[PDB]
């Protein structure tokens, strides 16, 4: 429904919705201006990922509490709606992992871009996985192989305190540590992480210092969640 | 629950 | 969409989208319970008003955004999307309009609901005041009639504390205040619902005492803002 | 802003 607003409305519209926190909106608007088919910007990439990961965080926080009543009960509602939530959540992910796979992720040429995809990838996957039950096997290996592939490039192209690279690092140690039952493997990478970011933040500008120290803040509270 | 990215 | 599913169910389904925070969703299930045509009971008169104001304050907010954006700005977009949620925000305000008219205030016998759903059609209409232009004045007049009969019944039928009693006046004295220029009846009304409220007090229970006083106290707060 | 009814 977006394919008659130009491009530079869409990106606007997208600002607007983000200060007015209508995030189904701003998805929209995003999913828009990524099918008018030309590559996105740092900024434009910051946008579609902060409207999907509201909607489909919403959506996770619901599905949680819903799978929690239904544990408990363990008529039919409870189960019919969670299955509806469900739905809508698996829906939302195919929606972003149909736009990376036609045609962002191929069409990404820079390091910066592919690793913001494939992490982007390598997140819709976990959500996936978060609600399957198989086919939760497969899902499980995609998202891990997405995830690997971005560690791959990051670790040949970026520096290690570059905030993508880190809150690539930090994600996929809660997927070790939440869907793959590989706690060990969570703590490994987040304490390598933290420590190789440690070691160049002599590196960075005050500002820079600030957005990488804010991401290690993460991976130390899991750590020290998980030990 | 474990964190991830903001 | 909701006609196939049991009365019972929509209502089960309502009250698990309130715990998951989904109002979008409850105020679809409660929309679907009305239109089952069977009179509300208390508890069902709460969620579908918690529901459609949940809805409704996301978009009031998202407007109030809107609308200083593009005041400041004084490209389309701004007016454009401002535009695109004030309709949203009207439809919706529409919606539970047509459920007050057809039919639930006219099988409404009994004081308490009656006073309910007068004082959710001044309410909803209200929120149409508070982005209308003309128009505005009969949408003031129509929300001042509805306030304004439900005071009357409510004088007559409900003792001084009760909570219906106390959220009618305290909404009809924002109207006031905010809607129809009144500041002078918005402090005046308030002024005499808390001290008719307060000398009411000693009849209540424990429990009752504090379902009073809650409101009481949101009553005195404005009054500290008036005044 | 005029507080309303919770
Ligand atoms: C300071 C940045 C930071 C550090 C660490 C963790 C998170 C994080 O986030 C901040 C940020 O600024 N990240 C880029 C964003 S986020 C955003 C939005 N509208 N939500 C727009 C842009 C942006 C990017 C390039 C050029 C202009 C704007
Ligand atoms: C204690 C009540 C109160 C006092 C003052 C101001 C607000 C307020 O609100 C509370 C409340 O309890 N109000 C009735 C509700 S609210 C609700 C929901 N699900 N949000 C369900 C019911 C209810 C009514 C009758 C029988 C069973 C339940
Ligand atoms: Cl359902
Ligand atoms: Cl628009
Ligand atoms: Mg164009
Ligand atoms: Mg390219
Ligand atoms: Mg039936
Ligand atoms: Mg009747």
């Amino acid at each position: 429904a977006m394919g008659s607003m130009e491009r530079a409305s869409l990106i606007q519209k997208a600002k607007l919705a983000e200060q007015a926190e209508r995030y189904e909106d701003m998805a929209a608007f995003m999913k828009g201006a990524v099918e008018k088919g030309e590559e996105l910007s740092c900024e434009e990439r910051n946008l579609l990922s902060v409207a999907y990961k509201n909607v489909v965080g919403g959506q996770r926080a619901a599905w949680r509490v819903l799978s929690s009543i239904e544990q408990k009960s363990n008529g039919p509602e409870v189960r019919e709606y969670r299955e509806k939530v469900e739905t809508e959540l698996q829906g939302v992910c195919d929606t972003v992992l149909g736009l990376l796979d036609s045609h962002l992720i191929k069409e990404a040429g820079d390091a910066e871009s592919r690793v913001f995809y494939l992490k982007m990838k390598g997140d819709y996957y976990r959500y996936l996985a978060e609600v399957a039950t198989g086919d939760k096997k497969r899902i499980i290996d995609s998202a891990r192989s997405a995830y690997q592939e971005a560690m791959d490039i990051s670790k040949k192209e970026m520096p290690p305190t570059n905030p993508i690279r880190l809150g690539l690092a930090l994600n996929f140690s809660v997927f070790h540590y939440e869907i793959a039952n590989s706690p060990e493997e969570a703590i490994s990478l987040a304490k390598t992480t933290f420590d190789e970011a440690m070691a160049d933040l002599h590196t960075l500008s005050e500002d820079s210092y600030k957005d990488s120290t804010l991401i290690m803040q993460l991976l130390r509270d899991n750590l020290t969640l998980w030990t | 629950r474990s964190l991830s990215e903001r």
